């Protein structure tokens, strides 16, 4: 059975003010949350790094 | 006999996606034997064409050059001129011709609307693109599958239910002109599904979240004074994300060709649902 | 027997209190759909639903000491125990129907991910035999359930409206060629007409 | 997929389902899961709290339900302050003890 | 309808969120090893 | 907050649709327990 | 062969996204962190950004 | 009051011998989708909560340490070690 | 202290001692820069105010102290 | 978009027990007792300490096998 397909609306709909206005607030909140979580993850990541070792040192 | 094909499918999918991105908006001229001097006097219509019945056919725009001085200035009129004169194999739904049935709802040059009561850019330079509704399965050309929409409409019980018998059976359910103006501007929906097909939430959750049109019909049946299943309808629509998924984009109201306000109806429905949830606790005590 | 007295008092109190609520809990479960029959209890208000679920097993299993029970008290306790057993059976039935619904929804989700726009890596033009057979068997089982639910019109109507929605979506998700008539032979009898 | 791999996959999924069903429905395991589920429900939905819906008239509401927040705040503050004072007293006692022991 | 100690509940939730974010992000407790090259010296 | 996060993930990610409300509630309970443990331990 | 129909310059997903997303994602981050980050950094340095050298940096071996 | 007559009827009267066979493959697929979205998504958060305190407060996880003193052994070209148990504590604030 | 990188030990008579001194002097500059950075961070965090500082300086900056010791 | 942020408690967890308000005082007493015990132990361990460094504080080292630890000058 040949599966049916569709054309995504957002790929063929002219840009409208409503989309921009709503997605602006959505992206503001998303950016706030992502920035907080990314700051936490960055603090976790950098603090996990090892200490600098000598030159040409084994173990 | 068959065997695992995950690798072949993945490679084919990636390659096809890349090639489609490179060759997006694939266009085929209906009549390549046209001079540019002649094309100067004719407007260009890029009509989406696709025949899943034929295994050899794939989606594609077809470019038709037509004289706009031969038919009335409407998308449906142009489509029917193209069908009757150029290629009668084109498919499209049309019943009323005057924007009442709502069958001709298509993506008329980037905006969902009825093709019978929508004009097109008279300028001969800018082409006009005609495609079916976006997030609806395409059956053929400009025909989509609205069966899911019809089932969602069925799921709301759109019929007057009354728990109190009529006092005399020789009269009509009383309803004041104010209670009728309450329904005025709300029962005119023709179920053309443009607002639902433009609603972002409906794109993401076609099934779990009911369309703005269906929710507006539910709001109409709720605000109707004659019906008595107000709380019952509110509770039924308050399930899961049937209404909660709506994010108040307003594109439904913006696109509604009839001038209705499904956004306002949804806002009122949300207010009533919140009040119902609060008073289910406040009242019963 | 102080320990026996305390045990019997606890059992009586809990069993009777939850028997007085089993009607409401079962009504809410019936009102809710099969995707998450306990959705209302999990999200809005847990109307002794977890209490009923927990104490049904205790009512079924834990013994009784009639000498610590009265006549009307013993009769009421027996009635509450029967009510709790009925609630347990109802919950089992609802769970079975919910799991069948989620099987059909899993099939539908598998189809949807195939046609998802973001699916730039697993785009398949032709449906495969494994999923075709899964759809056929699932539809056969759904038809069998509909037949078995002939004596309960409300249950049959709810089962249709809830489960068959995804069957209709699967029907719409594919073209009408290949093995489609054989796959949806049973569905086309009645179920297809309903979802139009 | 290949039919042989289909046989293998069907056997594997059937084994997984049977194992899960047996582990969940086994007598002792079933009882453990049931009691643990009710216990988790009690812990999550009936944890100690300071704010609750008051559905009783001032005549039918106890004074404990009106002064519980104040009692809890007093207990916590007194515990913290007493611990701080005990820390100071222990510091002083240790200092004096070791000073008198030597230097 | 009345909620006992609703203001206390709001303040407790706000304090819990503030403390959780404080400990998770260590926003107040930054690192200045990066600033050390860009600082003067005494003695 | 947690409800909003789960709602966004469910509405945007197709694969997340598999999880039930029961599974979402179990994740909620685990997250609350972990947050309480974090708050308690940070002061220890 | 996947054929995609998409208005790159006019559809909501495209150049409008490029113009919209960067200025909206960074609304709270900038306006909040920059003042808050500046406050956190500067409150330490009431007197100055002086590194009190606990080690003899000015001393070099003969 | 809500007109819950049909739901009350359904609750009172339900079949007690009807059951549906479940596709083991699909049930396993859904359960492992849940397991995937549990491990690969929630384990990040759980491990963060579990370990970040251990990264920013390591001294509380290692209570006791050892210290060594060495003396030479010339006639045998050996090194003699004397150990000592100490309470792991901060040093050089 | 800016120690020189040329060890003053006699390699002919004390080879291991000379090698140890040479390696120590070679890595001393880098490790001293790291130690100075860590100490500066610690002292500034201590100079911080209230929750941003002194109130929880010794007990919560444990990884920094461990890194300094290492 | 829809505004959803709020500090108000959810009605799902605001229920009371049958006998009155939730068990707050009892759990507060238990927590106070636990905190008292924990902080008392911590204070007792922390404050009564001294570091004695002398010959008697050192003992002969040994491997995990129990033998004395000696390293050759290889
Ligand atoms: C598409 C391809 C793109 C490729 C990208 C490649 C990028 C490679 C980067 C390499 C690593 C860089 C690390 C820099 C760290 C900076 C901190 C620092 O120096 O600290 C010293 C660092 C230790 O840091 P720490 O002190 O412990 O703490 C650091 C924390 O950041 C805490 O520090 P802090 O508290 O001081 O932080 C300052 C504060 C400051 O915060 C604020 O206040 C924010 C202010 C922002 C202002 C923005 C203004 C912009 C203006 C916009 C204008 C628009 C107008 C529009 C107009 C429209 C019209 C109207 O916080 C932040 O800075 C916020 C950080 C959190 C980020 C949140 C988001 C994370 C997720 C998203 C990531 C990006 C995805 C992009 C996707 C693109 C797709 C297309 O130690 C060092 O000395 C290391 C130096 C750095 C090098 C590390 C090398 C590690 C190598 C690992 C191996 C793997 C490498 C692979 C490389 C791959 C390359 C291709
Ligand atoms: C490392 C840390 C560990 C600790 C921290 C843990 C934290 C995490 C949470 C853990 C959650 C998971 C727990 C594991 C699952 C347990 C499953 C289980 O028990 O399996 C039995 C269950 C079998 O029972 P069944 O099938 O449900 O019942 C029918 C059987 O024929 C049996 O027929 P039957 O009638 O002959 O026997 C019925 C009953 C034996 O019946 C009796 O003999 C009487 C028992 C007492 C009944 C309740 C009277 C209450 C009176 C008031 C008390 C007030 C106190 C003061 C407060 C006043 C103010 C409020 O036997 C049971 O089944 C006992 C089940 C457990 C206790 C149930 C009672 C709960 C309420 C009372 C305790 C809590 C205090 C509440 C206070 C407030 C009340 C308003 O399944 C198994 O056989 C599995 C066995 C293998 C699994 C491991 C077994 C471990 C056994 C532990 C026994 C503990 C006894 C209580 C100790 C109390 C010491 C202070
Ligand atoms: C096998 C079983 C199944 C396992 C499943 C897997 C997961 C594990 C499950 C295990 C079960 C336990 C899980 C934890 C409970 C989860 C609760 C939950 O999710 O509820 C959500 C649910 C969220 O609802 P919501 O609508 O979002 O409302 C929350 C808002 O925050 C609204 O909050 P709120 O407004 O109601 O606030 C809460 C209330 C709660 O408070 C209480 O009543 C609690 C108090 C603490 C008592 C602690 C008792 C501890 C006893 C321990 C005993 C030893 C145990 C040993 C065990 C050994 C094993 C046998 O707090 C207060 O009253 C605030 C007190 C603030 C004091 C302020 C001090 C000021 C001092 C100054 C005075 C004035 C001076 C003026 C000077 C003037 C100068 C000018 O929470 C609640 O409603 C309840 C409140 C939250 C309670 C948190 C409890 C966490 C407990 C963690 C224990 C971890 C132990 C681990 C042991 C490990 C051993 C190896
Ligand atoms: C350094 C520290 C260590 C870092 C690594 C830590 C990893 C921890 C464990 C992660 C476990 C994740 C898997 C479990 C979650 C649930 C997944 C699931 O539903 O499974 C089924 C679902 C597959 O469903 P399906 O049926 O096959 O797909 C069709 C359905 O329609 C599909 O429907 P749908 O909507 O449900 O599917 C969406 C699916 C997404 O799946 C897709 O539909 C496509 C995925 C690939 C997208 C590739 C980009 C496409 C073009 C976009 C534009 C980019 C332009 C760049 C150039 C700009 C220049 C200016 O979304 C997800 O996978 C959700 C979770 C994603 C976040 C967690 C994973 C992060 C991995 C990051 C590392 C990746 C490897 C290194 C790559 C770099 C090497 C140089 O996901 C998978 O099985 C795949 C999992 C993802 C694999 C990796 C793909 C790359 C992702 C990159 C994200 C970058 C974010 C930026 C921050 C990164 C910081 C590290
Ligand atoms: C302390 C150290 C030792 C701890 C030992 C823990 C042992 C736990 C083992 C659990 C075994 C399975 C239990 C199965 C259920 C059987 C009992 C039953 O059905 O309930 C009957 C009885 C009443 O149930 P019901 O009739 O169904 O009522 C509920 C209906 O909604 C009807 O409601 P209603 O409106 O009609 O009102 C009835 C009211 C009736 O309530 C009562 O009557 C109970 C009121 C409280 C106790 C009153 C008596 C106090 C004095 C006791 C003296 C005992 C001395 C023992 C002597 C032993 C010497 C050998 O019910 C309630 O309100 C229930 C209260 C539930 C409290 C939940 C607490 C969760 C938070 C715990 C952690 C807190 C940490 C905070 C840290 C924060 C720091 C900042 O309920 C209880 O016994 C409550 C038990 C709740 C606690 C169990 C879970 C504890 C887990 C703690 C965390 C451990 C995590 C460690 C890591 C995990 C791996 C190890
Ligand atoms: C360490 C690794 C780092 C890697 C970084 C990778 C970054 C990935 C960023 C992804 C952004 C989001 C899109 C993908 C995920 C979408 C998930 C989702 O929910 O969507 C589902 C939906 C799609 O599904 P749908 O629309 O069918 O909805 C589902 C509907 N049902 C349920 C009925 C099936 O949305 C999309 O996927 C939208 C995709 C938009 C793609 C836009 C591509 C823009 C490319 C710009 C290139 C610019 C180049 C400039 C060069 C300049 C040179 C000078
Ligand atoms: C938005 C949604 C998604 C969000 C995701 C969120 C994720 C949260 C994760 C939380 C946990 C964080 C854990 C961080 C671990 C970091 C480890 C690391 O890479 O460290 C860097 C390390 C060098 O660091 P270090 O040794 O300390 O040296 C510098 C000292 N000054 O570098 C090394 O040692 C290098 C070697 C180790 C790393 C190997 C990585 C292999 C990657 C294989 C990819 C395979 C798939 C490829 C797919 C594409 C194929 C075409
Ligand atoms: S509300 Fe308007 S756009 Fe939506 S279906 Fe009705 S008439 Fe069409
Ligand atoms: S378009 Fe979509 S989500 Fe809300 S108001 Fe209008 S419906
Ligand atoms: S022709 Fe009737 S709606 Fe357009
Ligand atoms: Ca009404």
């Amino acid at each position: 059975m040949r599966t049916k397909l569709y054309n995504a609306a957002y790929f063929l709909l002219n840009n409208n003010e409503s989309f921009g206005h709503s997605f602006g607030i959505r992206l503001k909140i998303v950016g706030l949350n992502t920035w907080i979580v990314g700051y936490a993850v960055s603090r976790y990541y950098f603090s996990s790094l090892r200490v600098k070792a000598a030159q040409d040192e084994r173990f | 006999a068959e065997s695992n094909d995950a690798t072949s499918i993945c490679l084919e999918s990636i390659s096809g996606t890349i090639k489609g991105l490179q060759k997006a908006n694939y266009v085929v001229e209906h009549n390549p034997n046209l001079t540019s001097e002649e094309k100067k006097h004719l407007k260009q219509f890029l009509v989406y064409r696709y025949n899943p019945a034929d295994p050899h056919d794939q989606p594609k725009y077809v470019s038709y050059w037509c004289d706009i001085k031969k038919f009335p200035p409407m998308f449906l009129d142009a489509i029917l001129y193209i069908k009757n004169e150029l290629d009668p194999t084109l498919s499209i739904r049309r019943s009323c011709r005057e924007g009442i049935c709502g069958s001709c709802a298509v993506n008329c040059d980037g905006l969902h609307t009825l093709a019978c009561i929508s004009g097109f850019n008279r300028d001969l330079s800018k082409p006009t693109i005609i495609t079916p509704l976006g997030h609806m399965f395409i059956l053929k050309d400009l025909v989509v599958d609205m069966t899911n929409f019809y089932a969602q409409y069925k799921m709301i019980e759109p019929y007057l239910k009354r728990k109190t018998p009529k006092p005399d059976a020789n009269k009509e359910y009383p309803q004041s002109p104010e209670q009728r103006a309450l329904l005025d501007g709300l029962y005119e929906c023709v179920l053309c599904a443009a607002c639902s097909t433009s609603c972002p939430s409906y794109w993401w959750h076609p099934d779990r979240y009911l369309g703005p049109a269906i929710l507006q019909q539910a709001y109409r049946w709720i605000v109707d004074s004659r019906d008595e299943y107000t709380q019952e309808r509110i509770e039924r629509i308050a399930e899961d994300v049937r209404l909660d998924d709506c994010q108040q984009i307003g594109m439904c109201s913006f696109t509604c060709p009839k001038g209705l306000n499904p956004q306002l109806s949804l806002k009122n429905l949300m207010d009533m649902v919140k009040d119902f949830r609060q008073k289910r606790i406040e009242q019963e005590v | 027997s102080l320990v026996s007295l305390f045990k019997n008092t606890f059992l009586k109190s809990r069993v009777i209190g939850l028997s007085f609520q089993a009607q409401r809990v079962m009504a809410q479960m019936a009102k809710t759909d099969f995707e998450n029959p306990d959705e209302h209890f999990l999200l809005n208000d847990a109307m002794k639903y977890n209490e009923l679920v927990f104490y049904g097993r205790l009512a079924e299993n834990w013994s009784i000491n009639p000498e610590l029970f009265g006549k009307a008290e013993l009769a009421k306790y027996n009635e509450a125990k029967q009510t709790l057993i009925d609630f347990n059976q109802y919950h089992a039935l609802v769970q079975n129907l919910h799991e069948f619904y989620w099987e059909l929804k899993t099939i539908y989700l598998e189809l949807s991910r195939g046609v998802a726009t973001s699916n730039f890596h697993n785009k398949r033009e032709v449906t495969h035999s494994i999923i075709e057979s899964d759809i056929k068997n699932s539809i056969h089982k759904y038809i069998q359930l509909i037949d078995d639910l002939k004596d309960y019109p409300e249950w049959q109507h709810k089962v249709r409206e809830e489960i068959g929605y995804y069957a209709h979506m699967i029907y719409t998700s594919v073209n009408h060629d290949g093995n489609f008539p054989e796959i949806f032979k049973e569905f086309n009898k009645v179920d297809s007409l309903y979802y139009f | 997929m290949n039919h042989s791999c289909q046989k293998v996959f069907e056997g594997f999924v059937s084994a997984l389902y049977d194992t899960s069903y047996f582990f969940r429905n086994f007598g002792p395991f079933k009882a453990t899961i049931h009691y643990a589920t009710y216990a988790n429900y009690l812990a999550q939905n009936w944890a100690p709290r300071v704010s609750y819906i008051e559905t009783s008239t001032p005549a039918y509401t106890l004074a404990k339900n009106k002064y519980a927040v104040y009692i809890v705040y007093g207990l916590i503050g007194g515990a913290l302050i007493h611990n701080y004072m005990l820390d100071n007293k222990a510091a002083q006692k240790s200092q004096q003890y070791y000073l008198k022991h030597r230097d | 309808l009345p909620i006992r100690n609703i203001q206390f509940a709001r303040y407790h939730y706000l304090a819990a969120v503030t403390v959780f974010t404080y400990f998770a992000t260590r926003c107040c407790l930054l690192d200045y090893k990066k600033y050390y090259p860009l600082a003067s010296v005494k003695k | 907050m947690f409800k909003e996060l789960i709602h966004i993930f469910r509405t945007y990610y197709i694969t997340f649709r598999y999880l039930k409300k029961s599974n979402i509630n179990f994740l909620k309970n685990l997250s609350y327990t972990l947050i309480a443990y974090y708050l308690i331990i940070n002061f220890q | 062969m996947r054929r995609i129909f998409w208005n790159f310059k006019t559809a909501f997903v495209g150049l409008p996204m490029f113009s919209l997303a960067p200025k909206n994602i960074l609304v709270y981050p900038i306006v909040v962190g920059v003042p808050l980050y500046t406050f956190i950094v500067l409150q330490n340095s009431v007197r100055g950004f002086a590194y009190f050298d606990e080690y003899d940096s000015d001393v070099k071996e003969n | 009051m809500l007109d819950d007559t049909k739901y009350i009827q359904m609750a009172q009267k339900f079949p007690r011998n009807v059951s549906v066979q479940l596709n083991k493959k699909l049930f396993v697929t859904r359960t492992w989708f849940r397991n995937y979205y549990f491990v690969g998504v929630f384990g990040i958060f759980a491990y963060f909560i579990y370990n970040q305190p251990k990264i920013f407060a390591p001294f509380s996880g290692y209570p006791t340490t050892v210290a060594y003193k060495a003396q030479p052994d010339f006639l045998n070209d050996q090194v003699i070690f004397y150990s000592q148990q100490r309470q792991n504590t901060l040093k050089n604030f | 202290v800016r120690l020189n990188l040329k060890s003053n030990v006699d390699q002919n008579e004390y080879p291991f001692l000379a090698k140890w001194d040479k390696d120590m002097r070679q890595n001393y500059e880098e490790y001293q820069n790291r130690i100075d950075a860590t100490t500066y961070h610690l002292q500034r965090s201590q100079r911080g105010i209230a929750v941003f500082g002194e109130w929880m300086y010794p007990r919560y900056f444990q990884k920094d102290i461990l890194e300094l010791e290492v | 978009a829809r505004l959803w942020w709020t500090l108000d408690p959810s009605k799902y967890y605001l229920k009371q027990i049958s006998s009155g308000g939730r068990n707050e005082i009892l759990f507060t007493v238990l927590g106070v007792t636990a905190a008292y015990w924990y902080f008392g132990n911590k204070r007792c361990e922390h404050y009564w300490r001294r570091q004695i460094d002398n010959c008697q504080s050192w003992s002969r080292a040994q491997n995990i096998n129990g033998n004395n630890l000696t390293v050759k000058q290889y």
